[PDB]
């Protein structure tokens, strides 16, 4: 029996339970976005605003249901409407991570028909982060 | 250098709580305890223990006493009088400063005075005989919803005792049959009828169904006789929410009176109900169910007179007082004593009647005593002589047990009451001429004659347990 | 077949020695003392009659219903060993006679008027068999032993409480001051004395607030969940509820109620409120001895305990056996089982007259309180086991070094006795040795032991089987 | 007269007021579990999740009564159902503390009849912790 | 050591088939007409039904060890063959009283018929009967009044009562409804009623109907000298709307309202029954949708169970079928559940 | 999903109110056993207080199992969408409870989509226009485990909630490891699909590949490798 | 004043240009909830006009996309953003969902900029 560690084992939603995505696997996810005609977009946030929190609820009456701070991140430029070139998306990842080297950065894509984000995963975490575990250390 | 400080450890209660030279204050609540100490326990210590553990102290010295003033709050055993001819019995008097009690809370008063002291190993038995409720504490209570005078004024009934009747069998009757019995009883001359104390809401008869049929019965009997009628609809319930729902229904039906078992229901619930009745104009009949579990024995418990004072404070327009001659116990002198304590504004100390303290009610409404339980027409002379006009005499079996039915049964009792009342008013001695008055009435009242024939031989005479 | 006016013996209708009790019947065991000349059968029948469907004379209305279906029945009478004029009369009551979920109604029938009958000299209700079909009509305790421990996150030992003293006379802030010092030393709970409600020297809301500060300060300081039973007992239900609401709004864990002086109707309402709002409810049995002390008359505490379990209460004082208040060992062990267990077999050697099936109703935490101290710990743990709350009022605020040291002394004594027991040691025999060993490393306990070493409460027992 | 210190004097429920239990006294408690047929189980938590707190109440209306965060700790593997060998338990304590040397660990036992934890006490406290006092330093 | 946790699947019968179990008087009992898939032993199928309607799932879970399955598990204690069928059996299951929420028919149904009817392992399943023990019956408020009280309130004795559903079902205006009601009642009928599907619609809004019906009720009563009533439908899309209609009836002083307990639901019905008890309104229960569930012999829930459930949830009246009318209702079966809804004690038959 | 299902509407609301006061995200209700009147009221409360509402279809099979009598689930699903529910169990197809593939794909569309054209090959008798009414999240639950993941993702796509009760608390290492195994299987399959792999044919290989770096998943795969639910279908078109 | 007179056949056109509201009638009204001075004091903003912005497209955006646009607008220097006049509660975006997401946006922008924000 292996025990799933509760210490410094923060996750980041979709694909965070898989081994870290290689550039090749990331490129494949981008092709998936373009092939389906979805709208690519990058979002980022400083460490202190990376995970959901309840800070603002201090101003609330009994209406905190499904309200959490830090769900919204900051938009890198604008959604890439009309993008049909994955290289384009990969270049913005490089530009965004270069401009904000110590921020959390995630790639997402929007569907304007159902009007909802249809995919997304983390592409950068600050090198200073010590609240997560490598694949082989999630259980002890 | 060093005054009185904190010294851990146990010491006799009497060193702090036995103050034989203390002069009671007019705002102090006084208690008369009939106590029986365990062998080897001095009455001074046992008395001090009672006063201590019913006020401010515990079994060992606590440092916190120094943060306040024990002299100001401590209960005090200020006098101890031996009881003649008894087995190691003493009357221990305790004075409690008014500061120790929550205003208008009978619950709180009992909690201190009879909360834990009755279970101490150091004593074999303990009985609270009386309490002196000072005017300053009486004024903190709303008291009875209406009181004797107001009740008579609302019912427009004067010049004679009121007549009641408990529907029978106790349990098992359907709502409509209950209403049927009620109508027949009331139309015959009875002023009131009532749910048995244990009739609340059950499978055989749910309360709201009963309330509706009883309302029809009340209004039919009233229209037929031209005299105001009523039926004590029981609001006694498992919770306050249910109790209030029942009171609200009576209010919405415009009926005159409801009832409550104050001891089985409780003082907290009873006080709330009394207040509701005051604010909504409902008369409140109080049944003392369970009282004998507490007040029957001479050596242990609480005498009914204290339970009566408590009810008057908590609130009640009526309160059962016993019959003296009926199926339940009630010694004449003791009874006459607490009846005065229930009705009058001022009652002088009188040990010949179990009245240990002079009681000043400071204008709090008087409670109507209700004589009920195993009484019939032949008892009427005695009942009128004992209680006078300010009381309600109830005949349950004495009405529904009449050979001709409820209406005739009711008429027989009404005739007996009026005949006895007329005789007294004319100057006749009911204690001596009672039988002749009844027999004379039988000549023109077939209804009474039938009742007299059936119960002529029935009497209740047994050795009295609750003797002074 | 017809109606015949007039009086006849109760036994003709209410004494049914060949009746086979039904599993839904509520059964009662009465210790009955008839007046001379009154046959035990007639006396038992009178009790059954006047606590169910009959009165002193024949009423025609009986014919409209079925008396056989509703009548209470004295189905058995046994002489009391060693008593010339004492009998145990057993009465069966059909379930139809009771209002669902109302202890008030149950008591009104069974003990309403029969105790005052001239025909008998004394009467005492010893036990009641509450059938599962009736038990199920009650909400019962707000939480119960298991849930309470789970909410407090406390396991493996008895809980420790303490009544603040002096009983009355302390200001609201001084109350909170005492509470904080008590709790910070190791006690799980502290409490308002039963008679502490709202008075001139200390209004309730002031006390609730200061006590709240104390609870939270002690909890933060020790790292253990703390509580203080704030008294909701009041003169009216409106006041009682205002106090419970305040406790709810302060986020505190527990309140208390004097169920007998407040009343079953008020108590049941409060228990329901506590269930719906997550408040633990401590029940104080103030006034119980007025009713349950004497062997010949009244109601035995075991019945008052069953009644409270039905009305609702997470805690209920059970006596200490060795403290300042009376409590014979065997009957205490008996009703403690009746308070906590799901199924208790008949056992006359412990005053248990009927087998009681609680049909999963939560158990009530027994509270041993009153004149006990550190030297009593071995006996207390031996008698009650872990599922109980042992309270030391004077035993804490009476410590020579103050409340905190006093609390630590009791907490140490408890854990030492608990450890010893778990190790297999006989507390009844090695109790003294366990305490003395703890004194070697605990100066707080050593100080407490020296102050009360010679204090004991041993008197002739009034409430004997 | 000695003063009970309010500073760095954190406790841990059952037995925390006794001198630290020796391995022999712990072995005795374990035999107690087995002798009574109770179910042994270990739980652990990092320092920040060790004592009750009120953080989550920021999201509540007036319903904080008997609610506290940090009562639940993390389960070590699974309860030792069936275990009738005290040596098994003692070895798991070692296995658990070995996996999490910088965490609080407590040994508990469940009764499946009353369905409640029937016993329990702390078996490990992070060595770096200084929020508690040894028996000799609890009062000054 | 002792019994431990072993992950993996094992037959349900190993834990849930207890042929020697002695049912307790507080157990809720169910009789299932079960049709297993070929290759599935009757005892395993019966065990699956017992398990998935009480405490178990498809694979072994370690959490069973924290509690006592012996105390909580449902038990298939008997499998009876069905005459004239070689693949149909009656499986009996015992459920401890602890498994049910007091006074909640909704909860009782959720366990007993919640998921088991959809299992691949069985081809068909029908709940034929339920033994509701007195201990559980006592947890329910029950019907607002009942037969005896109803008769006492209406002052009607010695004959069956007479009712009548207004027609056409839908399409009539509020005033025409009251017009037809008055004419019906004045001729000798004790009651008239809204059709089950008459709630509130464009052609007739409920409050308009309630008002005109009240006029008709009171006119007919005054004319005949006999108490009259018309079941005003409280059935609505939401509980708020349902209560508004019940409140209006209370305010008009009328004697009775109705509710479609299956289409409205047990949760809503129980609330309404409680309201009727506390306000003195008679409650007529229409069984709309019952045949969707109780028509076929091989699958569903027999009406007798739906009737017991209604008696528990609360209802003064409940349609029982006519036997001889346009809707199905076998004589013997009907006589049987009529006793079950009216009597205090009904022997197995 | 905290259950608000109760015996009366008053009790149901007290439970929803408590969830609101605790700030938690979602509650559930058994719409058929509780009833449509109570469910609609609950859904309205959830809309007005921001609570997600998961709907359990308990008792549905009593009505929708047989082909000759009753009400097909698709109608019960439309009714719930109208009454109100954020989630609705849709069956698993491959699990312990019955759910024929074509029929299922049909009512799943009727549950999630805005417009569904008539298609008898899927039991869709009428073209259904939902006129912008919100879609309901289908919930696949009942007797499913890690090996079913490829089929589940292929059948439902991303817009669905896959539930593993026994499939989680039945893991040999406990709940957390059991949870991780299912989360890993799901992400592995999702990643594979996004990469263009055919889950209907490569599903098994996707799972086996994930087992190499996920001991949690490997342990789950070992325990349930041979577990399948294949029986004759009653509810056939 | 404008109830019926504008429709009289006797006239071809009518327009109310102004009204003299006397202090005696003005005083009978509660008036504006706060007013310019109070508003500036509650927002702690002085020395310049306030800046706002209507979210677009007018209709058609989801609740989360609304909050997304709001956060991005406010964080850049605008004091306020706003629902378009016709944005009430519709199928594409129910009001309560919008209120919740906008609240997150307001608080995020305020924390980020250090200036009081509103929508
Ligand atoms: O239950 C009964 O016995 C009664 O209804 C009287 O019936 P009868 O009129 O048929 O005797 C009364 O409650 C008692 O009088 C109460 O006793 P007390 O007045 O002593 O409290
Ligand atoms: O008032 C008192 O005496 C106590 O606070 C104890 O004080 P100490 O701790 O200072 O003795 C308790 O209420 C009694 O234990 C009640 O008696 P029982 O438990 O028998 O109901
Ligand atoms: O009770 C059960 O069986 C479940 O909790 C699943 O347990 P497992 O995860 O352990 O199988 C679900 O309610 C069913 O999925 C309902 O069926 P459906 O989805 O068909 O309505
Ligand atoms: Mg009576
Ligand atoms: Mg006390
Ligand atoms: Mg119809
Ligand atoms: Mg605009």
């Amino acid at each position: 029996m292996m025990v799933w560690t509760p210490v410094n084992n923060k996750m980041f939603e979709t694909f965070s339970y898989l081994p870290p995505l290689s550039d090749e696997q990331i490129a494949a996810q981008v092709d998936y976005i373009v092939a389906n005609g979805w709208i690519p977009c990058l979002e980022f946030a400083e460490s202190d605003k990376a995970y959901v929190s309840n800070e603002s609820a201090i101003r609330f009456g009994s209406v905190s249901c499904l309200y959490y701070d830090n769900r919204y991140w900051t938009m890198w430029k604008l959604p890439m409407f009309g993008c049909r070139d994955p290289m384009q998306v990969l270049r913005e990842i490089v530009a965004c991570t270069k401009a904000f080297p110590d921020a959390y950065v995630r790639l997402v894509a929007f569907d304007n028909q159902k009007q909802v984000q249809i995919m997304g995963f983390l592409v950068q975490r600050p090198k200073s982060a010590r609240d997560w575990q490598p694949a082989n250390k999630r259980s002890v | 250098k060093a005054g009185a400080g904190f010294k851990a450890g146990v010491k006799d209660y009497r060193l702090t709580y036995y103050t034989p030279d203390y002069v009671v204050r007019d705002t102090d609540i006084l208690a008369a305890f009939r106590m029986t100490p365990q062998p080897g326990v001095p009455p001074e210590e046992c008395g001090a223990a009672v006063a201590a553990e019913s006020s401010t102290g515990t079994w060992t010295t606590v440092w916190t006493d120094g943060l306040t003033s024990l002299d100001r709050y401590k209960g005090r055993c200020y006098d101890i009088e031996p009881v003649p001819g008894e087995d190691n019995q003493y009357i221990a008097y305790v004075a409690y400063p008014i500061d120790l009690f929550e205003e208008g809370s009978v619950t709180n008063m009992f909690t201190s005075i009879v909360g834990n002291v009755f279970g101490f190993k150091a004593l074999r038995a303990l009985r609270l005989e009386d309490l002196r409720i000072p005017p300053a504490y009486v004024k903190t209570f709303v008291g009875p919803p209406h009181g004797i005078q107001v009740e008579r004024d609302k019912l427009n009934k004067y010049g004679r005792g009121l007549l009641g009747c408990t529907i029978k069998p106790k349990l098992g009757l359907s709502a409509k049959n209950y209403g049927r019995a009620v109508y027949e009883c009331l139309r015959g001359g009875l002023d009131f009828t009532k749910d048995d104390e244990n009739v609340n809401s059950q499978p055989f008869m749910r309360w709201r169904d009963r309330f509706l049929f009883v309302a029809e019965a009340i209004y039919k009997a009233q229209a037929e006789t031209g005299e105001v009628k009523g039926h004590y609809l029981n609001a006694t319930a498992g919770t306050c929410e249910e109790m209030m729902k029942r009171a609200v229904c009576a209010k919405e039906l415009g009926v005159p009176i409801i009832m409550h078992d104050y001891l089985t229901g409780g003082f907290t619930a009873n006080t709330s109900l009394a207040i509701y009745c005051r604010d909504n104009g409902l008369l409140l009949h109080i049944h003392r169910a369970m009282h004998a579990v507490i007040d029957r024995q001479r050596n242990h418990g609480i005498h009914f007179r204290v339970l009566a004072k408590a009810l008057r404070m908590s609130g009640g327009d009526h309160l059962h007082s016993g019959t003296v001659v009926g199926k339940l116990e009630g010694e004449r002198e003791v009874t006459l004593g607490f009846v005065d304590l229930m009705r009058d504004d001022y009652v002088e100390k009188d040990r010949s009647r179990g009245i240990y303290f002079t009681q000043d009610w400071c204008s709090m409404p008087g409670v109507m005593p209700v004589a009920s339980g195993g009484i019939h027409v032949w008892h009427m002379p005695a009942l009128v002589e004992i209680f006078g006009d300010d009381a309600c005499l109830q005949f349950g079996g004495g009405t529904l047990g009449h050979p001709w039915g409820n209406a005739p049964g009711a008429a027989a009792n009404r005739v007996a009451l009026e005949a006895c009342t007329q005789a007294r008013n004319e100057g006749r001695d009911l204690a001596r001429e009672g039988g002749d008055v009844i027999r004379s009435a039988c000549k023109w009242s077939p209804e009474l004659a039938a009742a007299c024939e059936v119960w002529k031989e029935i009497k209740f005479e047994f050795d009295t347990i609750d003797k002074l």
